[PDB]
């Protein structure tokens, strides 16, 4: 049975992980998300590869999956492949509330899920998770935090992210947008609108194909504002007037 | 409660009472103590009803899967060996009141008594029941050697009537079972 | 490495695509057409069963195998591994029914089954399910129609179709079926899109139309199938 | 707690008291001990509730995996052997004291469930604390069931016998008609026991009680 | 298409096809047997045979007729080695339903529980698919007789009259036209057509002692088969 | 191209190469035959001689599993002793739970389910032993069963494995078998045993014979050379 | 006794459009008090509470273990928690140990998430569900709970008369009987707002 084993777990002769390098090629494709710094709140946006309009869209949050009433995670990858990790981390977040009675911080929440994806890479020859999802939340210590997961079992957590393919023109623009935080929660969402409008393949900033979920820090409820797509269109046309105002300079 | 088994030349004859009493109260007025394991293999049960049913259901599953695979006549002695091994290992838990009596093609009508100890032994007649204490002297006298199926129904009726009328636990309607090459025969008698 | 207990046989292609799981979609494409429609009061399913020989009677083998009294379902492609997950879903739907005391919605059947179905594909040594399940039923007063795939991804479609030429029947269900219609009108266009790839002969045993009422799922006998479709659609 | 019933030609009628007493004070005045086994099979509860409830739910769950194997409609012989099988596997650590009945293709059949797993087939069975009063009516007055209706009164005669005799069964009478085609469950059937009227108005008006701390939490 | 070592194990192919499973097609050819099932109104009749290369062949031991239940029997095809391991499993779940359920056995859906174990054989990591083909009859209450033929792909299959195997393809061709049209079926009518459907294939037509005709009809529900006596009489009755 | 690697996989011709290699693996071993008379069953084993090789009456392939049952085996000897202990342990389970003689039909069926199972898995390997099972009882009679490494359970009045001579079973039809009392049968088989299997291949050889039947009252043992002595007595004068 | 170890009484009374539940604030071992600020009834979900009477361990153990399975059901399905779903959720938890079961007298009284219709239920320590159409009382002494309330509770009771009826009921029971005392908290919830009042009790 040594010839039938393809040596998934075992490394490549080149020093790279043979299974992980072909894994992250799917992350560069498929899922598309973004993140940015914002004061007194945090925003998340994603574009669906299911964006074809024949769907019912009765799932409400789909690519936006909400793990807890106080926490949401934007997923990039295969749905059901991620759904195994969702309820898992959901129970890890819930078992934390059980022995503690206090919200799970974001730091150890990411390191707990990344090790689950790492266990299949290190042994067992099992199929590693090709799902890379973001993290948002708030704690009494470090406050607002952003994180990212990697298929190799590492946390890709930073204060910014590029996922997974497009947004290119906005990527380098985000480095010029690197000015840290603001609100006016509608102003930071306005910056996210020029990202979705300019860098989309069909452009036009289709409202039904994208969904924006924002977490507003509130004591002690921490209200998460999930936009109903009725106020997204006015948020889309909000910065489209600003984008038309931005081109008045030149 | 009171059970009886008598073997003649061409088969065996069984009988049992109906009324079963838990404490002073009567649990059931009419109860059939004979167990339809197979057409050629029956047995008489007493004591705990739950223990006698499941063990009879276990051997029915064990031997049933075995005997159907055999495509052979239902050998009686091997079926009673399944009761011998189980009642011996469970003797510290289960209570064994089963007495295997049935007709066999090769060995003819035979009776195998399996008391609470789990042993198996062949005798010309079998006795059992709580009310059998008074008829121990009656069963060792009126019984004769080389009985006929006809008078076996009369003799088993004499052994049950004395045990059912005297002892308070046993009673109810008398039911007898005749086993021979012609097949299972049952009847209902009283008085 | 390790035991030989069937470690995962599924690897990643240089582009990141799944190897043997995408090949299970070919069995779905090389299977039999199955259609379903979510409109208004309830969901309507239209499957296709045709006998390869005149000696086959459709009164015995039933394509529709409802999971719950209020939950119907159909499938596409490949049977042997289909009945495994069916009866598995019968045992799995009991924990939600016993603990939470409630006629479990189809959405929870989707979350639990597709998670195990994805775990089944992750487990190697076994061929992934080549069955695309259409999950429907009625819950909380509003019914649902959900489509799964061998990879486990679950979608939601008003009117969906699977099997041979499923992209052609999907456009017909996009045009001829829109907004929502009554179950009687839903059965109509469900047979019309099934008569697309169907042969020139349609009888009570050729097509079977399941329907999910708000009162719960009721499987229609071949009688009502020949009465409404004769004269198909 | 009393459960009893008799079997007629085309079906069975079961009944039980609605009074469930814990200790010297009545706990649940209105209680239904008839549990759903399957469409055509019903069983009467007694003894420990949570033990028999989780039992009959696991039974019915197993019967949902049992009768549905070949489909058709649920026989009792499917549920019959499972009881003596399973309940004996635990050697009687739990308890039941139940009345099992159902209408099969072979006709209606009744059973008496015991905690040790032994089940006997009888046209009439009585279990519970009032089993002595329900048996006196079934035993002596038994008849070969003839036409339907007279046996439906025989159950109500035996059920009311245990209510007026045994003080353990009060409150309301229950009757469930179980037949092949027709299935009827009527609860409560009759309320022989009543409670006396209040001697006056004991309501306490506001102003006579002081509150240490008050809280108001409006909702959406 | 094939890539790598997939030829050396049991799994799918780069095109999604199968090789091992499809090599079980001719796994019956080494046995070189035939079984055809015909069902009537109240009756069902199975026709089979056996080869006697040497006079030392015992009729009882080389008998291909297998009896699962007293009411319901069966028959197999292909290599007889894989069939016997499936015989006890057909007896096992039988006695399970006789014990627990206590009635006439899943005359319809029993092929699902058997094919489930047959699929476990196919679904195992490395194990033999056991290409033996299972064929059952059935008896139900006021449903008439039943006929079921299961194949070792893990699926349940059965109908009125079904014949699958080496030469059984030409046997079903005659049964399609023979049944309908419109016709009824009596006891001897199904026995006489058991040879005629095979008469479209080979039917060397020799001494009946080698051929075994399974028959089940509802008078006494117990399945059973005679020995050599009137089977030859039914063979000379169909030829006038 | 490697289709013979996994014993769990089929072949391009639709059969098991592991069994095809196992069938001829038993043929290279020395001949061990068997035959059954009316009241008894006869076994035989040939012992080849190359150099010496060792003490006579050593490592004889004739084994005794049970009271009424015996083993005439061929092929690799170590695989035979393993099956001898399995059949011995199976005979121990029957004499324990039941306590009477194990029928030869189901005793061969238990081993048939074993030998078949090892051929299904690629982990273990098939068996290179093809043996003979026969027994006699007062309530059963004389039966003889031929078991093959493929797992097919069946039997004839006689069979031959080992070396390919096969002429030692030809004269048996020229002599009285079922009519004879099994006593003179011992010396009647050994005539051509010496003639055929010519000395060019192997210069010297040695013969073992075993019997079970009515004369031993169901017991099985190897017939001694000194008693009744007519075994090798008539064998030397019958070579012409 | 086991339930009389920590003592305590949980009285839940249903009104017309609302529902009220009350429990004493006394926490102590046998007859010796420890602290009067201990909380027994805990909030579960939205506009739903649960009463607990028994060992203070099983009070904290179940309520925390219930909070575990509470969210996990709500996080999978965004719909609410229902009083029926949470009722058997405790029954399955109390049934995890058949012969080892925890000792508590859980009383679940909460509003329907769909409509203002209130619902009341009480479960046995072994997980036996029980429902009443008037009120559910669980405590040490059952004579004062069943005797009074049967002559007090009325079919239609507005929040004004509902709180004042149980008020004097706890005043007359504590000032007379022994076991309970040291303050009583009352949770009266309706569709529009949640009201929580603490009754006055003897400090001795």
């Amino acid at each position: 049975s040594r010839r039938y084993d393809s040596r998934t777990t075992i490394f490549s002769p080149e020093g790279r992980l043979y299974q992980v390098e072909y894994a992250m090629e799917a992350i560069g494709h498929a899922g598309t998300c973004l993140g940015i710094l914002a004061n007194d709140g945090v925003l998340l946006a994603a574009e669906r590869r299911n964006i074809h309009k024949l769907l019912d869209e009765v799932f409400f949050s789909e690519k936006i999956y909400k793990l807890n009433e106080d926490m949401a995670c934007s997923v990039a990858g295969i749905t059901s492949d991620a759904n195994v990790l969702t309820n898992e981390l959901r129970l890890i977040a819930q078992r934390y509330l059980l022995q503690y009675q206090e919200p799970i911080p974001c730091e150890q929440l990411v390191t707990a899920l990344c090790d689950i994806k790492q266990a299949y890479t290190q042994f067992g020859g099992k199929r590693p998770f090709g799902v890379s999802l973001l993290y948002i939340g708030w704690d009494k210590h470090y406050g607002f935090q952003l994180y990212q997961s990697d298929p190799s079992g590492n946390y890709g957590g930073w204060k910014a992210t590029c996922i997974g393919n497009n947004s290119a023109a906005a990527v380098s623009m985000l480095k010029q947008d690197y000015k840290e935080g603001e609100m006016t929660l509608k102003s930071a969402l306005a910056l996210a609108i020029k990202v979705l409008n300019k860098t989309m393949d069909v452009s036009k900033l289709s409202a039904e194909k994208v969904e924006i979920a924002t977490l507003t820090r509130e004591n002690g409820k921490t209200v998460i504002r999930v936009l109903k797509q009725k106020e997204v269109e006015q948020l889309i046309k909000k910065h489209e007037e600003e984008e038309a105002k931005a081109e008045r300079e030149k | 409660t009171t059970i009886m088994a008598v073997q003649f030349d061409g088969g065996v004859v069984l009988g049992a009472d109906s009324r079963t009493t838990t404490g002073s109260y009567i649990a059931n007025r009419v109860t059939d103590k004979l167990t339809p394991i197979h057409d050629r293999i029956f047995c008489c049960r007493s004591g705990s009803a739950a223990d006698t049913q499941a063990v009879a259901d276990a051997v029915t599953y064990q031997l049933g899967f075995h005997s159907i695979e055999l495509n052979e006549p239902p050998l009686v002695h091997t079926a009673a060996s399944l009761f011998k091994e189980m009642c011996y290992r469970y003797r510290e838990d289960l209570m064994a009141g089963i007495i295997i009596a049935g007709w066999d093609p090769q060995e003819g009508g035979q009776v195998y008594s399996v008391p609470m100890g789990g042993m198996m032994v062949r005798q010309s007649f079998a006795i059992g029941g709580s009310g059998s204490s008074y008829i121990y002297g009656y069963v060792d006298a009126t019984y004769r050697e080389g009985m006929t199926k006809e008078e076996c129904l009369q003799f088993t009726a004499n052994a049950l009537a004395l045990a059912m009328e005297r002892d308070g636990s046993s009673g109810g309607v008398i039911r007898l079972a005749a086993i021979a090459e012609s097949g299972v025969e049952r009847q209902v008698l009283l008085g | 490495a390790e035991r030989g207990y069937s470690f995962s046989l599924t690897t990643f292609s240089p582009s990141g695509k799944l190897v043997q799981i995408e090949y299970a979609l070919a069995a779905v494409a090389g299977g039999a057409p199955s259609v379903g429609i979510k409109a208004a009061n309830g969901v309507v399913l239209a499957t296709e069963k045709k006998q390869k020989s005149i000696l086959y009677d459709e009164r015995s083998v039933h394509k529709v195998e409802p999971i719950t009294k209020h939950i119907g379902l159909v499938y596409s492609g490949m049977g042997p591994d289909y009945r495994v997950l069916v009866h598995r879903a019968r045992k799995l739907a009991q924990q939600y029914y016993l603990v939470y005391q409630e006629p479990i919605p189809t959405a929870q059947l989707v979350q639990r089954v597709a998670s195990v179905m994805q775990e089944y594909t992750q487990s190697g040594g076994v061929r992934p399910f080549g069955v695309s399940l259409l999950i429907c039923g009625w819950n909380e007063g509003r019914p649902y129609l959900f489509q799964s795939d061998p990879s486990g991804a679950y979608f939601a479609w008003k009117a969906t179709a699977m099997g041979k030429n499923y992209v052609n029947g999907k456009t017909f269900l996009e045009k001829r079926y829109n907004e929502d219609l009554e179950l009687e009108d839903a059965i109509h266009t469900a047979i019309l899109t099934l008569k697309e790839s169907f042969e020139g002969q349609m009888t009570e045993d050729n097509i079977e139309v399941g329907i999910c009422n708000e009162a719960g799922f009721r499987r229609l006998t071949p009688t009502e199938v020949k009465d409404y479709l004769a004269a198909i659609a | 707690t009393t459960i009893a019933g008799v079997v007629y030609k085309d079906g069975i009628v079961l009944g039980a008291d609605t009074r469930a007493t814990e200790g010297m004070v009545v706990a649940d005045k209105n209680c239904s001990k008839i549990h759903f086994i399957s469409p055509n099979i019903y069983c009467c509860g007694a003894g420990t509730a949570a033990d028999t409830d989780m039992t009959t739910q696991l039974i019915s769950s197993n019967l949902e995996l049992h009768s549905l194997s070949t489909g058709r409609l649920p026989r009792v012989v499917t549920a019959n052997r499972m009881l003596k099988q399973m309940l004996f596997r635990y050697q009687g650590y739990i308890g039941a004291a139940l009345v099992l009945g159902g209408v099969d293709v072979t006709g209606p059949h009744l059973y008496s469930i015991y905690p040790h797993g032994s089940t006997d087939k009888l046209p009439y069975v009585t279990m519970g604390s009032g089993s002595l009063a329900a048996m006196a009516v079934f035993e002596d007055k038994f008849r070969p069931d003839m036409e339907e209706e007279e046996a439906k009164n025989l159950v109500s005669e035996a059920i009311a016998a245990g209510i007026f005799n045994d003080l353990g069964s009060g409150s309301n009478i229950d009757l469930c008609v179980i037949s092949k085609n027709k299935l009827d469950f009527l609860r409560p059937y009759t309320v022989p026991n009543k409670k006396g009227t209040r001697l006056g108005r004991y309501r306490c008006e506001k102003g006579t009680t002081a509150v240490l701390t008050e809280k108001i939490t409006p909702l959406e | 298409s094939s890539a790598g070592f997939d030829r050396h194990i049991t799994i799918f192919s780069p095109e999604g096809r199968l090789y091992q499973v499809e090599y079980a097609f001719k796994a019956i050819n080494q046995g070189g047997l035939t079984s055809v099932a015909v069902r009537g109104k109240d009756c069902a009749v199975i026709v089979t045979q056996k080869k006697v290369p040497d006079k030392l062949l015992d009729s009882s031991t080389v008998t291909h007729l297998f009896k699962i239940t007293e009411n319901i029997g069966c028959v197999m095809t292909g290599m007889t080695a894989d069939s016997r391991s499936q015989v006890q499993r057909a007896r096992y779940e039988a006695a399970n339903w006789k014990y627990k359920y206590g009635y006439e056995i899943p005359v319809d859906m029993l092929c699902k529980r058997i094919a489930d174990i047959s699929q476990v054989y196919t679904q195992n990591a490395e194990m033999r698919p056991l290409g033996c083909c299972m064929i059952l009859i059935g008896i139900d209450e006021e449903q008439g007789p039943q006929v079921y033929k299961c194949d070792p792909a893990g699926y349940y299959c059965g109908f009125k009259a079904t014949a699958a195997g080496v030469k059984q393809t030409e046997s079903t061709s005659f049964l399609e036209k023979k049944v309908k049209k419109k016709f009824d079926w009596t006891f001897e009518q199904t026995v006489e057509t058991a040879i005629t459907c095979l008469s479209t294939v080979l039917s060397i037509d020799f001494k009946p002692s080698e051929i075994e005709v399974g028959v089940v009809t509802v008078e006494n529900p117990k399945f059973r088969i005679l020995t050599e006596a009137e089977i030859d009489a039914h063979l000379v009755a169909l030829a006038e | 191209t490697g289709y013979d690697l996994s014993a769990s996989t089929f072949s391009p011709d639709g059969r098991v190469f592991q069994v095809e290699y196992a069938m001829k693996a038993v043929e290279n071993s020395s001949t061990a035959i068997g035959i059954r008379c009316k009241d008894g069953v006869v076994f035989g084993v040939e012992k080849l001689v190359l150099s010496k090789l060792y003490e006579e009456g050593s490592n004889k392939r004739l084994f005794n599993v049970d009271r009424h049952v015996g083993m005439a085996v061929a092929g690799l000897l170590a695989d035979a002793r393993s099956l001898a202990d399995i059949a011995r342990e199976e005979a121990s389970n029957f004499r324990s739970n039941f306590g009477y003689n194990i029928p030869l039909k189901h005793l061969a069926d238990r081993v048939a389910m074993y030998v078949h199972a090892y051929t299904l898995y690629s982990a273990v390997r098939p068996f290179g032993c093809s043996f003979m099972l026969g027994s006699y009882s007062v309530n059963d009679g004389a039966q003889l069963y031929m078991i093959d490494p493929s797992g097919v359970s069946y039997g004839y009045w006689g069979c031959a494995i080992g070396k390919a001579r096969q002429a030692a079973k030809t004269e048996i039809e020229k002599l009285q078998m079922k009519e004879m009392t099994c006593r003179d049968i011992v010396k009647e088989v050994a005539k051509i045993i010496y003639i055929v299997h010519d000395e060019v291949k192997d210069k010297a050889f040695e013969l073992e014979l075993s019997w079970v039947g009515e004369l031993t009252n169901g017991r099985h043992e190897i017939v001694p050379k000194d008693i009744r002595e007519e075994a090798e007595k008539y064998a030397k004068e019958s070579l012409k | 006794s086991i339930m009389s170890y920590n003592g305590g009484a949980v009285m839940a009374m249903k009104g017309k459009n609302c529902v009220a539940i009350a429990a004493d604030r006394r926490f102590g071992i046998q007859a010796q008090m420890v602290t009067t600020d201990f909380q027994k009834i805990f909030p579960m979900g939205d506009r739903l509470y649960i009463g607990l009477a028994g060992l203070a361990t099983d009070v904290q153990t179940v309520a925390q273990r219930l909070k575990f399975r509470l969210n996990l059901y709500e996080l999978k399905e965004g719909r609410q928690i229902k009083p029926y779903t949470l009722m058997s959720m405790v029954a399955n938890l109390l049934y995890e140990k058949r012969f080892g079961p925890y000792y508590t007298e859980p009383v679940i009284a909460g509003l329907d998430p769909k409509t203002f219709k209130p619902f009341i239920c009480s479960l046995d320590l072994i997980g036996c569900p029980m429902v009443t159409d008037d009120f559910v009382v669980s405590g040490t002494c059952a004579e004062q709970m069943y005797g009074m309330c049967e002559s007090l509770w009325e079919p239609n009771m507005d929040p004004d008369h509902l709180f004042e009826t149980i008020s004097q009921a706890m005043l007359n029971a504590v000032d007379r009987d022994a076991v309970s005392g040291m303050g009583v908290i009352v949770h009266i919830i309706e569709k529009d707002k949640i009201t929580t009042r603490t009754l006055k009790a003897r400090m001795d």
